[PDB]
């Protein structure tokens, strides 16, 4: 939904 | 008192205020619904009788443990892995949930409160223990000593941030959270049978019991060199560990084997009981009468008993 | 789909329990048959004649619901390697009383742990269990790649943990399964659940264990990184894992609490969703191998018999 | 499993015959005027998950007489459900008992013993034994239901059944092992060559002064088809009390009823027969107190081997 | 097995 | 059979031995001044075929104390000698019993019970299960002989008989089973990589709140030179009364004993070992109320499948 | 079967 | 056969 809500945490 | 209808038949917790009133947790480890109430009776001998409770509520899940936080906050231990604080309303009839986290993983095996008060202690089965302010009603902190569950905890009566944890890996640490690296190690020096049960000396600082599988509740200094006294009173594993209130403590053990047993400081079997049906649980001695000590186990009993102080 | 689970051991209620479980979209729930803290004696005169129902009963759910939906776990007081007698005995007895219940309800798989490295009277029990009777029920071995006590932190003073390399004892965990294994003879209905734990051993180790028959993995909701939005994720190395093991058709099991309570618990299974998909398609190979794999067929033998 | 008594509970036709024996049993046990003053004990006998509690708990209200009801259950989940049952339902009328029959020793003298241990044989479960075990705590003037049980033999040809049987090799056995044990079949594809003749009866309560249960039957069957005979189907009948009666037998097949099917005795080789030639066949029910099996052979119109002697390929353990 | 059987 | 009873009176040590253990219990249970009143009840169980008898009747003789002799057998062709000897020779004092001490009943206690059930490990013949059965009928302070037994194990290396063990596949039978079955064989060509260790005790009678001959043992054998593990040797030791002892374990045999020879316990794969290595191995005496097995597996140096799991290979018919 | 095999 | 043997 969220957008990056998979992104990679930095 | 608007209360749930009937109890759970096994009895979990039982607590003396010092007003003199009672605390009783209860739990359904059997049938369709495995939850658990908590009831206060202003009468300890009406109980477990659910009319005469002065109040009562129902749990979310089982309550594994439960301590008092002070003359109206009742600090719980649930299977749900959650941690939760009630407080008794002004008139002490009703008991209103204040406060519940499920920080803990698996279930919360034992909680303690520290001397300080407003700090509170508690194991967790999923090898873990935790450090919680309960007036900040957060974690103050995490750790992670043990390689297996941590059957027990018990917070140090006399110093603050100061207590000792029992695992099933055979560990008794004496945890000072002042100073880096805080876990000692510090235990009977035997690593013959595992530990299950550890109380403080309410007196003597530095001095403590613990009990084992084997029924053997040993006498262990904090400052010697491991030096203990011990003698098997039960035959099985000591449930749990209480010292009277007077000036000269007695220690009473309660066991896996459904019995009761009183000891000197000498550890000597003073008096013994096996009034129970079932694996007692709990017990507690009566601020009132410190001649009087009341038990609970899974026999869905409440037993007072008269010891020849 | 990524057949997945959740792991819980306070199940209040099983109506409620699974129609939330089923809401978060997960594909079955692992949960105790027994209470995990009711324990029960069998030589003690005051204790073994206990009144009253032992445990839920089954009618609570259809029968197809048991053997589908739920997987059960054994008691965590259940100590069959203790080293007192009456425990050992003890353990013994409701080990198998809780198998016996299993294979009652007809559970599609038993989780059982392997702890420590002393697992010999358990295998011993388990084995006696499978040659009794008839039952479909398989057992997973819940085997963490890391030994738990090579996972504690540096808290004490008088045990100080150590940074020797230790290549021989990474593999502890594996030698465990290995034994085990090799206790029950290689029965085809012992599977591994290995938990993947915050960290991961050398890489040789994972390669090594991607080779035993492993039907589940346990995610623990705490290794799970926290993203800048707050989500759930996990690192690099993590993703890799995942990777390999979606390529064994392996079944996840989430287990813990939602650390990240500001989301849904369901983000977590959402995650490995989007690691489902995005993966490296399968190849034309890939694709005409599937169905044709560890499938053992004699070789052909054009000479002697016509095609 | 759980799913066996699912399957089980899923018959009405049972249950409710059961019902309707024990509601006359206890009109005619419990006069009118003694409606409110006696109480009559009965014992379920293998009660599973608890359907024939619930069947005489309904013909005790039907009928109005008064009950208290023990539950005996050796089965330690059977008896967790019936646990369960008891705490949520029944309350205080009905006592759970997980022990066994034989060596339970019961507190009070039982009117009536209700207890289903048919098999598709009727003495196949071990009904026999189990009953004349419990027995012992039974009243003198006491019931048991079901009252009688005789079970029936009907030669059969089916070349399928046959192959099939032979297709049961089981590696690490006797290879001819197959052939001497009994199946429960549906026999759909057969042919029948005979009517089904009594082969064994029992009645309980058992006051013979001997009480043995060897038994030994020679049966004749006319054949009028010429043809092959590959085994022996059998099916049982039974009288649960005076008229209520339930049976698989293909004359008197209960109707709807669908809970047993035919058991099958296979024979090691395929007999010929012809218009004439008698079927001359001799079935033994053999014990040694620690199993109990079964014994058949054809001694017309050409003998054959004695299947299974001494247990040595089926046995049903005690 | 449905019916009598396993 | 009878020449098993023809070859187990040859040996006249066991007996000897037997006759001074009586002879002392009773000298120690009977004061002079009693002599001539204070007689002695006792049961000899298994009598066989009278050589038990006979050596009670001398010790009874010898040590000039009155006693009342009762002999109980089950095998009714062993009754028959029995029988036999009591009518000709023994004549009264002499009660012979056709039936099975574990379902009897005396008419009165006894003060001493004499039994030689040992086998080669001492309990492979039920023998802690038979006498826990004749407990009930023995006075509050009787004795029994044998007071106590011991079962030693000890590692055995031998190519020879691991060979003989692997011909012994049997027909109609699983492949692996004889490495599954422990072997009674006269030891010869075998290597012993160490000394032996005990490995199970019995006592009787037996007084404690639980009676249970469930065990569990554990043993770790250190191994100094190479070798290839191929089973276990079992022996056992035997305190009949005080000093008085049977033993076939090889640092302590009884001189010129031959009743019995060592058990054998296969181990289906040979283990290769090192010097330095220790070999644990661990034991399961299991029963069901129906059967007694054995069930022993190695976990070091390496591990081995669990032998006979639930007796699936070898039982002892309770 | 598929591949090389039977 | 001799010994203990069946
Ligand atoms: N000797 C015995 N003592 C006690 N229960 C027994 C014995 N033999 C069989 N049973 C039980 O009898 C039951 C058989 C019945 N459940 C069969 C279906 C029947 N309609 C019922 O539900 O009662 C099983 O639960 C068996 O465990
Ligand atoms: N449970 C039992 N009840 C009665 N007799 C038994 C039982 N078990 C074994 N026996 C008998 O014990 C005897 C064993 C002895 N004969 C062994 C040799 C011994 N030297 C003797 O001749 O007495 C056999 O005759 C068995 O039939």
């Amino acid at each position: 939904t969220v957008a990056g809500q998979f992104e990679d945490a930095d | 008192p608007n209360a749930p209808a009937c109890m759970e038949r096994q009895l979990e917790a039982a607590r003396y205020r010092s007003d003199g009133a009672l605390l009783l947790g209860a739990s359904s480890l059997s049938g369709r619904c495995w939850a658990g109430s908590l009831w206060l009776f202003k009468d300890p001998c009406a109980a477990p009788n659910e009319g005469f409770c002065s109040a009562g509520v129902q749990t979310e899940a089982g309550v594994a443990d439960l301590t008092w936080v002070g003359e109206r906050g009742i600090l719980v231990a649930s299977d749900s892995g959650a941690v939760e604080l009630w407080e008794l309303d002004e008139n002490e009839t009703l008991i209103v949930s204040k406060f519940c986290k499920y920080e803990h993983d698996d279930i919360v095996s034992t909680v303690s409160v520290l001397s300080s008060g407003t700090q509170a202690v508690s194991g967790s089965k999923d090898i873990c223990i935790k450090v919680w302010d309960l007036a900040q009603q957060v974690v103050l902190s995490s750790y992670r000593a043990h390689a297996a569950q941590v059957t027990c905890v018990a917070a140090s009566p006399h110093k603050d941030s100061v207590f000792l944890s029992c695992s099933e890996d055979n560990r008794i640490l004496l945890w000072d959270t002042r100073c880096p690296k805080p876990a000692s190690q510090i235990g009977c020096s035997a690593p013959g049978y595992l530990p299950t049960s550890l109380a403080w000396h309410p007196q003597q600082s530095e001095v403590f019991v613990f009990g084992d599988e084997n029924g053997t509740v040993s006498l262990v200094d904090t400052k010697s060199t491991s030096c203990v006294l011990s003698s098997a009173v039960h035959s099985q594993c000591v449930t749990g560990l209480v010292f009277s209130p007077h000036s000269v403590p007695f220690l009473a053990s309660l066991s896996e084997d459904c019995s009761l047993a009183v000891l000197d400081s000498s550890l000597s079997e003073l008096f013994r009981s096996q009034a129970h049906r079932d694996f007692v649980r709990d017990a507690t001695w009566s601020p009132l009468n410190h001649s009087l000590l009341t038990t609970v186990g899974w026999d869905h009993q409440v037993v007072h008993h008269v010891v020849p102080t | 789909r990524v057949s997945s689970g959740r792991d819980l051991n306070c199940v209040p209620e099983i109506a409620d329990t699974l129609g939330a479980v089923a809401k978060q979209g997960f594909d079955f729930l692992c949960m105790p048959v027994f209470h995990p803290r009711f324990k029960r004696e069998f030589i003690q005169e005051p204790a073994k004649n206990r009144p009253g129902p032992q445990t839920r009963s089954d009618l609570l759910l259809s029968g197809r619901d048991w053997n589908t939906l739920i997987v059960g776990k054994l008691s965590p007081w259940i100590r069959p390697d203790s080293k007192v007698e009456k425990i050992r005995r003890n353990s013994e007895a409701a080990m198998l009383q809780e198998l016996n219940f299993g294979a009652y309800l007809g559970l599609p798989a038993f989780l059982l742990p392997l702890n420590q490295e002393d697992n010999t009277n358990l295998a011993r029990v388990l084995t006696n269990h499978i040659h009794t009777g008839h039952h479909s029920s398989m057992f997973w071995m819940r085997v963490p790649l890391v030994a738990p006590e090579d996972l504690r932190d540096d808290i004490i003073e008088n045990a100080p943990t150590t940074h020797t390399e230790e290549y021989s004892g990474e593999e502890k965990t594996w030698m465990w399964w290995h034994n085990f294994r090799t206790l029950c003879d290689y029965s085809k209905r012992i599977a591994v659940a290995l938990e993947i734990g915050a960290d991961l051993p050398s890489n040789h180790v994972i390669d090594r264990w991607l080779g035993e028959p492993i039907k589940a993995a346990i995610l623990p909701t705490s290794i799970f990184l926290t993203n800048k939005k707050g989500f759930p994720v996990l690192s690099k190395m993590h993703q890799r894992l995942i990777f390999r093991l979606l390529k064994l058709e392996v079944q996840f099991i989430i287990t813990g609490t939602n650390h990240h309570s500001e989301k849904e618990f369901c983000s977590y299974l959402q995650y490995l969703e989007y690691l489902s998909q995005n993966r490296p398609p399968p190849n034309a190979y890939e694709l005409f191998a599937k169905g044709y794999e560890d499938y053992l067929q004699s070789p052909l033998q054009p000479l002697m018999d016509n095609l | 499993e759980s799913q066996t008594y699912e399957v089980f509970e899923k018959d009405p036709i049972k249950y409710s015959q059961y019902q309707q024996a024990i509601y006359k049993c206890l009109l005619d046990r419990v006069p009118e005027e003694e409606k409110d003053t006696n109480v009559q004990v009965l014992m379920v006998l293998g009660a599973g998950r608890g359907p024939l509690v619930n069947a005489s708990l309904r013909a005790a209200k039907q009928a109005d007489r008064r009950i208290k009801l023990y539950a005996v259950e050796k089965n330690p989940n059977a008896v967790v459900t019936l646990e369960n049952w008891q705490f949520e339902e029944w309350g205080s009328q009905v006592t759970v008992v997980s022990s066994d029959m034989r060596e339970w020793v019961a507190p009070e003298k039982a009117d009536i013993i209700v207890s289903e241990l048919l098999g598709s044989f009727a003495d196949n479960e071990l009904s026999p034994e189990c009953l004349d075990g419990a027995q012992h705590f039974l009243k003198d003037d006491g019931v048991s239901i079901p009252g009688e049980y005789t079970s029936f033999l009907a030669p059969i040809s089916s070349s399928k059944l046959y192959n099939e049987v032979r297709a049961c090799r089981e590696k690490d056995r006797d290879p001819e092992a197959q052939f001497e044990m009994p199946y429960v079949v549906r026999l759909h594809n057969f042919h029948q060559l005979s009517a089904p003749q009594p082969c064994f009866t029992f009645s309980h309560p058992n006051r013979d002064p001997m009480i043995d249960n060897n038994r030994y039957c020679t049966l004749e069957f006319p054949v009028e088809v010429n043809t092959v005979l590959h085994g022996f189907a059998g099916y049982f009948e039974t009288v649960l009390y005076q008229d209520i009666t339930l049976s698989i037998r293909p004359e008197t097949h209960s109707p709807g009823m669908f809970s047993w099917f035919p058991i099958l005795f296979p024979i090691k080789q395929p007999i010929t027969v012809r218009e004439g030639q008698t079927i001359c066949v001799r079935f033994w029910r053999c014990s040694n107190s620690k199993k109990v099996w079964y014994e058949w052979a054809v001694t017309a119109p050409v003998c054959s081997a004695i299947h299974n002697p001494t247990g040595r390929s089926y046995t049903i353990g005690l | 097995g449905r019916g009598r059987g396993r």
